[PDB]
């Protein structure tokens, strides 16, 4: 009657310490049974969603209890860019905001954040090389993201097998960009 | 009619200013991928401008200004290239006849005949990734998980190998009326249903099964301190 | 309640039970991960605080 | 086609309980008012049950169930006034020809020809409440707090007797899609519209100055802890 | 250039202690002055309302300093029934909600909470001469308003000037009334 | 930045200040009501509130 273990086994070279790509392999197989149930993936990648599928399974019954059928799970995804597109220049969203996207995304095995980082409304990109950017196209200084904010969304994301994919939208959805960089817009003529 | 419009691509400060902003970006951004955009690029403003009408004709691109756009591009795709990150871009970058180097991939946004959008971006030989029917940023009344739940990206018209460039998708949440107040409400639970699109067979499609797990599904978002709306009337626990 | 529903699944009517002090998530011995591996263990330790919480 | 249909209006038991009942809320509520609704009431089930079918001819209303209708609420408006108290009542109630006592407010929600709905209520004698232009639960696209600011109420046919009878107007929030997680955002500042356009003068419509004043509201209101969402790019503070 | 003080003067019996209705004086004159602004109102409903516009003149300046200019205003609304629906039968609202929904009506000077309480999928209302209509009509036993909780909201409704309407739909919109309340429904034939 | 838009509105350019800790809202001594008035007692201490918080 009781599941002691979840065992967790990683076939291949686990790219533990990597960033996941586009080819990152998600596949995975769970086999529910009493004592130890087995979560078994080619990568680490696979066994993060199978993580958060066997989570799934867990329930608890009328009294409390927490019940879990035995049962076996093979899969795999459909397609392998499955994406969220947030937009931080139209609005600033606070970090916070955006880890806890990331955690819903993991919940939804969604694999890509796409940053829509920048647009015409403000530039909160805190560029190292081109300070005046941000300092002069960001909404206020408490709406930008330093190197160490975008250094934790990518970490963040890359913990629950999420890529952070960045836009930098050229050459339209730029009036931002101007205020900062001289001579970078083209003049209007009326 | 407005004071300042797209980036001007006749200047070399331009260039040299996107070269050493985009290395600074292949440094900070691990992802192979980096999308470039190339949305919504209005030409009044390049149009009603002289020194741009002057470069214009220094290498005959006449009035056409996809060309002009083109060559804009085409050397932001180099820039990428040389600093070996792979670039992604809207489709109107394709669409105005840009001359795209094998292995950019072409998000498809247009609502309009996205199919044959598919179709001719893979036909093409380029990968192709779908947002046009997920646009959650444009709510309505109702149920509209299900619209975005009953569409199946691969109804276009092509061959295997077509099809087999078609490598996934996005669910789109622009910012013009979303902040922190209201984007998790408006992201999920609707966002979930591109999400088994996406990563379920394609047989998966049976509404009354969806339903049922997905207000159970919602309710377990909602307990892991994801404040995902409702489907329709009920209560969780 | 699975979301999405997975490629495959096979269940049988035999209930199993969890007991959350007694209830670990590790690594197989054969595993290319260990320890080490701050993403796993990371994961293993929400997931338990998902699963039960 | 269901297994329930509407309260049996056909037996004592239910006069009996709706007295008891409404005099338990005649001293909960002190308001002089009270909605007994009245909406969307379906006669299939009505039409399909014996027992109805034959008090139907006891009393000479043949097939017309608005009859039955009108039957079963003019008993329950006379419990209201035997509290009382005053009834609130929708239009299905007037459009039905039920006779209602002189006092009776009926609120206007259908959207489909609301104005010459108000003529109606308003020619014969009766005070009005408009809600039918601002449901806020039908969620669109964009600044829709325009469309329900640029409602000017009273720009429907009648006297100025009749348009004194309409004494104001509800922004609806319905739930069937609303619940804790999304309420407020959904809510706040879209009924902000309608406030303004029930409180200000007629001639208060200068739509820029209403978006001036109404993005800077709504920071106020999200510093006083209420998430009220954006009107269109921005930020506040 | 100090306001020191905001003085207000209720001109007719106060109505400090009853329920505000259809027909209750909303009207307020509100005068900005050194030393002392002075806020006139008939009742407590149209002070109440002035307090509202008040609190939106002040300002803090580029330096923090709160500010006000000198101005008069004459106010007075031009419908007197402004309300707002609220429906919690398709979903259970929170006390806590229905009383933030009230402050920010309050903020935006509406005066009638439309409580649509019961409906087809529950019946949250507990009713006292009637407890099985709660007992068995509601999604469940947290999902039900007490005495105790109407009571509360009716007087944080009254403490802003509000009216509380409720609506107890019928005969359609009654399905979770029969859970409860035997005999009521009619029985459909298919 | 007012909400809704007061009937009539008539202003000076001449700016007064507040302080947050000295200014008081209270009953003119003419007034109807008094401290006795629970809902004006209330609405003068969170209004203090919202014009400084
Ligand atoms: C998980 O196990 C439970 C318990 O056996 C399954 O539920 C029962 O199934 C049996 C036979 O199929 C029925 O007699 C019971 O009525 C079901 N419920 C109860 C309370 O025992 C459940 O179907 C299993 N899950 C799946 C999908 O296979
Ligand atoms: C409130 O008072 C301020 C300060 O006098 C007014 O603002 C200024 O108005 C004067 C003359 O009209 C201008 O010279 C200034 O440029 C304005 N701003 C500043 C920084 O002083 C403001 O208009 C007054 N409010 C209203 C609506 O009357
Ligand atoms: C690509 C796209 N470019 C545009 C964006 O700038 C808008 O924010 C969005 C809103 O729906 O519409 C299109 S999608
Ligand atoms: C009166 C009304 N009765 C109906 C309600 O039961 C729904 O909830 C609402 C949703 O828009 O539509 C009409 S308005």
């Amino acid at each position: 009657t009781q599941v002691q273990q979840l065992l967790v086994s990683i076939t291949l070279q686990s790219e533990c310490d990597a960033f996941p790509n586009i080819s990152s392999d998600e596949s995975y197989t769970l086999l529910v049974k009493e004592p130890v149930a087995v979560l078994k993936a080619n990568r680490v990648w696979g066994a993060l969603r199978g993580l958060e599928t066997f989570s799934q399974l867990v329930y608890q019954d009328s009294y409390g209890t927490f019940t879990i059928n035995e049962s076996t799970i093979i899969d795999s995804p459909r397609f392998s860019h499955r994406g969220i597109l947030i937009d931080t220049s139209r609005h600033y969203l606070p970090v916070k905001i955006i880890l806890k996207t990331l955690d819903a995304m993991a919940f939804n095995k969604f694999n890509v954040l796409h940053w829509h980082i920048v647009d015409d409304q403000s530039f909160p990109y805190q560029s190292i090389t081109f300070p005046e950017l941000s300092n002069k196209g960001s909404y206020s200084l408490s709406h930008v993201y330093t190197p160490n904010d975008v250094r934790m969304v990518i970490e963040y994301a890359r913990l629950r097998g999420i890529r952070v994919l960045p836009e930098f939208d050229t050459p339209g959805h730029t009036l931002s960009w101007g205020k900062g960089q001289k001579d970078l817009l083209t003049p209007c003529y009326s | 009619l407005d004071s300042f419009g797209p980036i001007n691509p006749t200047l070399n400060t331009t260039y040299s200013f996107l070269t050493t902003f985009f290395k600074e970006i292949s440094e900070v951004f691990p992802d192979q991928f980096i999308h470039l955009g190339g949305d919504e690029v209005e030409f009044k403003c390049w149009e009603s401008n002289p020194k741009i009408q002057d470069f214009m004709r220094q290498k005959g691109f006449g009035t056409d200004f996809k060309k002009l756009e083109s060559f804009y591009i085409q050397k932001v795709l180099d820039i990428i290239a040389t600093i070996n990150k792979g670039s992604i871009v809207w489709q109107e970058v394709f669409d105005d006849k840009a001359k795209l180097a094998p292995g950019t991939i072409v998000e498809v946004w247009k609502d309009s005949a996205y199919p044959e959008e598919l179709s001719r971006v893979t036909a093409s030989g380029f990968p192709v990734i779908l947002s046009a029917p997920w646009y959650l940023d444009l709510i309505s009344y109702g149920q509209d998980w299900r619209k975005y739940y009953k569409v199946e990206p691969l109804d276009f018209g092509g061959t295997q190998k077509q099809k087999q460039l078609f490598i996934g998708g996005e669910a789109c949440l622009w910012g013009e009326y979303v902040d922190a107040t209201n984007l998790t409400p408006r992201l999920w639970p609707r966002a979930s249903a591109v999400g088994e699109r996406l990563w379920s067979s394609k047989d998966v499609r049976d509404m009354d099964d969806a339903y049922d797990r997905l207000t159970r599904h919602r309710c377990r978002m909602v307990e892991r301190g994801i404040a995902a709306q409702p489907l329709y009337a009920g209560y969780c626990n | 309640a699975l979301w999405p529903l997975p490629l495959s699944v096979k269940m049988t009517p035999n209930l199993l039970h969890l007991a959350p002090e007694n209830f670990y998530i590790s690594h197989s011995p054969n595993s290319t991960a260990g320890p080490s591996c701050t993403l796993l263990e990371e994961a293993f330790r929400r997931y338990h605080g998902y699963i039960f919480g």
